[PDB]
């Protein structure tokens, strides 16, 4: 019943018509249904990336007329704020292909959002505690390229007594246990691994470290400039080369396992070139 | 898969070898040694164009394919002995092995490049060089361990996606409620880095085994038609799972 | 301590900073960002000389007396927020800090020398050059764990002495008998080496934190008025226990 | 009753007459009963060693008219038929030593078997599976002579209630426990070690690495010889100095630890010089 | 009623009247009595150090007459001779402070016994095994002077049910638990450290490495003379530079954990210069 | 052994002790220190063709001929002291040893290479160089441990085929059924090497102990009258067991 077929996929929480997130997906669904047709289908279908310009959003549309707590929502909100558009692309995409397909079954995989021309440019030396989980944008070079090694995100576990197996969403790579199975009844457990069903999906990675410019500040002391290390997730990986001018705009995350002693990286969501 | 499509893949394998692959039976029959190994090889643009079913069965499992080949060749070798007509400077042999070679020139089928994750599971074709080679090894397989609290003998096989590690089963398959090494083969480790004629490059790890070990000699031209598969490791509790991709080779050849 | 005798210097500390600190505490106020970090400088000699209860007070337990004069400066930043007459471009910062600068020339406290360990728990003043630097970390300060068996929160707060490390509670502070990381920090590590000029000199490990991260260049002269404390171990059965010397940052200097 | 006295020291079974190996036993003792006034008695006395020449068995003697089947019996089994002869030639000593004593006791020791000049020539580039435990020979160089170390085969253990200690066989210099034991009763147990008494008995030991000699093939490609090792066990050593060319026969077997990733060694047998 | 206060810090045995070390302490305290007007009270009220000089106890003064067995016991015992000169210095010092203030309260704290000019040289390559636990002196150079790290010999202990926490003396550095606790009544345990309380008190440490000297002896061989550790424990350290010619007395105790494999280090107890 | 063999050899030795090293015994009395350290030199020949029973008992089981012989010159100076004139200028020694040489021509006692495993529990004289050398070192022999559950206290001693190890006992000696560190020695390591003159040779671990401890110096002509034993490993499950063939000293030369 649910008109987003992709639900699963997206947000994981039980279908509710009363979070506040409904509203925001009005909106985005309406501006992406204005503003369709000038998309390539074959590019999203193959390789989900929606290059929404920020310019277009700031520009007082139906984005702001509807709610105007935009930039302050993105910024405070990492997540919430950037899956909804991926949402809405995939609906848009599913209803177009269904309508298609009916005047003359769908299953479009995962798409990502990608908001890039982020105008306050937050530069370095000035990200050490209160910009954590708060979206930002940087500029600098790249020197240590490394090589690519895939990595699991969804991989699956046995079940108990009868079948029903499940695709539990294990987060960012760290091995979990499911003490609860929903299924239908009954007890959980069933702590058993089976890495080998297509339940399990996979991805690339990479690794890029910055050297941020000269830009100001000609202090006599021969202290070498502050760097902040990147990871590249998916659809993206070889799109550098040691020495470059790119601006990366992500998500502040803390590391661990460098025992309460962390450090800092930015997990990049859109990246350029010159 | 259905019942009917392994039978029928098995009759097009056998009347094939049967039709154009009499003089290398013969040969592999006509000599000594008891068990070996011994190779058969098959050309595949025929075969893809005397039935247009056998390729749709083909390439989206590379798995049973080479399976059935084998028992068809084992049949094969069978009928051969029955109908023979000089049953004294021969010798049977139980282990055959198929090798496919000659893919057509589809984009898809003759890259050059490394594949990243996409490619799990199928028939590729890589070219590159040789950097590294370890030492000639053997393994153990199968071991067919003391039964116990039961009577019928297990039979349990090795794991390649574990690091080659046995796992300790206790639900038995018996019909009723209870449950409770003269065997070797080969081994090596090659490493291939990509041509930079045609293109940094980086590297596979490509596992050799069976009768293809001592194969390869370090900075010759390589060309190989093997699966691609995953290699796990064994979890440690919150930390990064570690993975990475192999191929395991089905052919070889020494063009240069 | 007394009851009393906390409260006295908080009045007179908050008296002497609203009397001669208003310019800094408006500038302060007047600038964009809620909850980075803010912090006041004040003069000793002129404090000590305006009455003569509050030099003996501190200068025995210099911890309480940090603590207090935070909280007199919130108060009194609280005070001027209600008394103010240009309500629009202002700011509210719940993070200020004390910074105690400008001590007597006594012999006693202005020590060119490293203690050996009679100084522990008073407030000194060392010099030197730099040779080593760490690189800027983010440790984890208090939990909130998830209530177990019970109803009210607990705020537990970390050690210092055991190099930052968590100890797990068992007696319940509740009136009745039941008893069962959005929080940052800085971080850095210095080591002082002792001037040859004014004298083979050893060294001290400096812990630097909060604000006072990167303030420090290699090969400059420094000025510091901290406290010195101990760091323990966690013991091991029937060895020698080993212990350290370090000196906790409150002020620094970049005279040269 | 047993007219064999060293049963104990040879094949460790109960005696039963019922075993085919006791018509290679008569084959063998009669063949060296024929041909046994060529020994020079006080070398076989001191160092077990009978330097049987494979030529005079396939002369089609006694030895092929009693049982066809010694070169498939030597090849397929490597202990079976090579311990027989030391039990034929500690039978007939000791019978002559005691019909010498009778006509004007007897503790021979362990006397090794020696089967040398090995016609077929298996040499290296072909050992890879199949040639695990067969009897087989080689050809080529030493190049790693190593020092000595000893050590123990049949170290004994320590008993529980009442006496009667024991000096189980253990295998191959691998430490095991005797979870029964056969004593005339009761429990087993009895898992202590007594390693002072005279029943535990040591000896030498070595490792020799071999490279094959040029042969043929003269590929272009550099790639160096195989090597194999060698391991020499009591009554050789110090009998090979770094560079020779040497024939050694002796049973492949798969070693451990170089976990199922093993090697191939080969323990020698019998050696020669030039 | 005790009339040495500081009898916890000295001493620790419950005090009853039938020691014999109670004649040493009249024995003692009587002879600083007679010699107490030559001391500056300054010096050792701050740093505990008095420096008797073993000639006076020789002289045949009180000590000998009331007691003839000096050398012997101080030889034979290291610590119950030792200790008592302390003792008595303690006492003498706070009769003196109460007699002075009461004309006209006192915590005089811990002061350390210092007996130095020993005339028997028993210097180096005769130190081997009898020597354990007996007062010696030597003679040699100093070379490898070490940094200063401080450790603890009095850390607190937590208490049980009640209140009454204890300072139980931790012997030479080495953790251990009180496994009784005397207090009032009841059980023990109270395993649990209290690392912040002022009961804890820590001293200073450093290490000497001393060559002895050429003397005689002109073997021809090339061996270096041998090498003894020292361990300066309070109120000394930075009292040497890298080459001297420094005369130490002290104890000689047994080192551990270099398993029953020690060597022999010297604990000092004075030291002098030139 | 036998009753009266351990004591036949015990007077043969006191009274050949007697009547021909009254000097040295006289001299090791007449000397400072109680409880140091003493040897005695006895020649072998002369021992050997005064009695013919002596030499049969002896190079069979050098073990207990040592300890008799220790306690017959303990034996012989208990006398010499009660039948002693000038008791003034003399001091008594519990701690006598033993240090045979002077052993025959025999070829199989006067080896110029070492064994390799047949000579195990025999008297021998190697003849090499000194190579290496290591620092005097100290033990703990014997504990005399707490009594419990019992009231006679143990003896228990160490073993030396366990690198110096102590079991723990459980079945008490004690007549009923019931059943539950001022000491200290001397240690040094030296290796000895073949002479290539009188021939790669190897080396042996020569072991030296008390006495005899800072007596080498590194490139000199040794010549040692020790027995041969084995040193064992603690057991792991599954492994080859590792043993070494050393040489506990018993005498010393300097010749060159």
């Amino acid at each position: 019943f649910i008109p987003y077929k992709g639900w699963k996929l997206y947000f994981s929480e039980v279908y509710s018509d009363s979070s506040p997130l409904i509203e925001k997906i009005q909106a985005f669904e309406k501006f992406f249904t204005r503003h369709i047709d000038l998309y390539d289908k074959d590019e999203i279908e193959r390789k989900g990336s929606i290059l929404v310009d920020f310019k277009e959003l700031t520009e007082g549309g139906e984005v702001t007329n509807l709610i105007p707590d935009i930039a302050t929502e993105l910024r405070d909100a990492p997540e919430k704020t950037l899956a909804c558009m991926g949402l809405a692309i995939h609906q848009v995409l599913t209803k177009d292909l269904e309508r298609h397909a009916a005047e003359l079954m769908v299953n479009v995989p995962h798409i990502h959002a990608r908001v890039y021309n982020y105008e306050p440019l937050t530069q370095l030396k000035n990200v050490r505690a209160n910009y954590y989980g708060k979206y930002i944008a940087l500029r600098g070079t790249v020197v240590r390229v490394s090589n690519i090694k895939p990595l699991c995100t969804k991989m699956a576990f046995l079940c108990a007594a009868c079948g029903e197996i499940q695709s539990f969403p294990l987060p960012d790579g760290k091995y979990s246990l499911p003490t609860k199975c929903p299924v239908p009844v009954c007890r959980g457990r069933s702590f058993t691994a089976l890495r080998s069903s297509p339940l399990t999906v996979t991805m690339d990675w990479q690794s890029i470290k910055i050297q941020e410019l000269m830009s100001d500040d000609q202090r006599e002391a021969g202290r070498i400039p502050r760097t902040i290390e990147c990871e590249l997730v998916h659809d993206l990986v070889d799109s550098c080369v040691p020495g470059d001018t790119v601006t990366i705009t992500g998500i502040v995350k803390v590391s661990n396992a460098e025992k309460c002693m962390f450090l800092l990286y930015i997990e990049a969501n859109s990246i350029s070139n010159s | 898969m259905n019942s009917d499509q392994v039978t029928l893949v098995g009759q097009v394998f056998e009347s094939y070898v049967s039709e154009y692959h009499k003089n290398d039976i013969l040969l592999i029959l006509k000599e000594r040694d008891e068990d070996a190994h011994y190779p058969v090889v098959v050309n595949a643009m025929t075969l893809f164009e005397t039935n247009m079913e056998i390729g749709e069965y083909f390439n989206m499992f590379p798995s049973e394919v080479l399976t059935i080949f084998d028992s068809a060749l084992r049949r094969s070798a069978l009928t051969i002995l029955q109908s023979l007509s000089q049953p004294e400077a021969v010798s049977m042999k139980q282990n055959l092995h198929a090798r496919i070679s000659g893919l057509p020139v589809c984009p898809e089928l003759v890259r050059e490049h490394i594949p990243k994750t996409k490619d799990v599971g199928h028939f590729l074709s890589v070219t590159g060089t040789v950097i590294r080679t370890s030492l000639v090894k053997v393994l153990e397989f199968e071991r067919d361990y003391m039964c116990n609290k039961c009577k019928h003998v297990f039979v349990i096989k090795a794991d390649f996606e574990q690091y080659y590690t046995f796992c300790r089963p206790s639900s038995c398959p018996s019909l009723e409620s209870c449950d409770s090494p003269t065997r070797c083969r080969d081994y090596q480790e090659i490493k291939i880095q990509e041509q930079v004629q045609r293109l940094i490059p980086r590297s596979m790890k490509v596992i050799l085994e069976d009768d293809l070990v001592d194969s390869c000699k370090s900075g010759d031209d390589l060309t190989i038609y093997g699966i691609v598969m995953q290699r796990w490791k064994p979890f440690q509790q919150d930390v990064r799972c570690e993975v990475e991709i192999v191929l395991k080779a089905n052919y070889i050849q020494v063009n240069n």
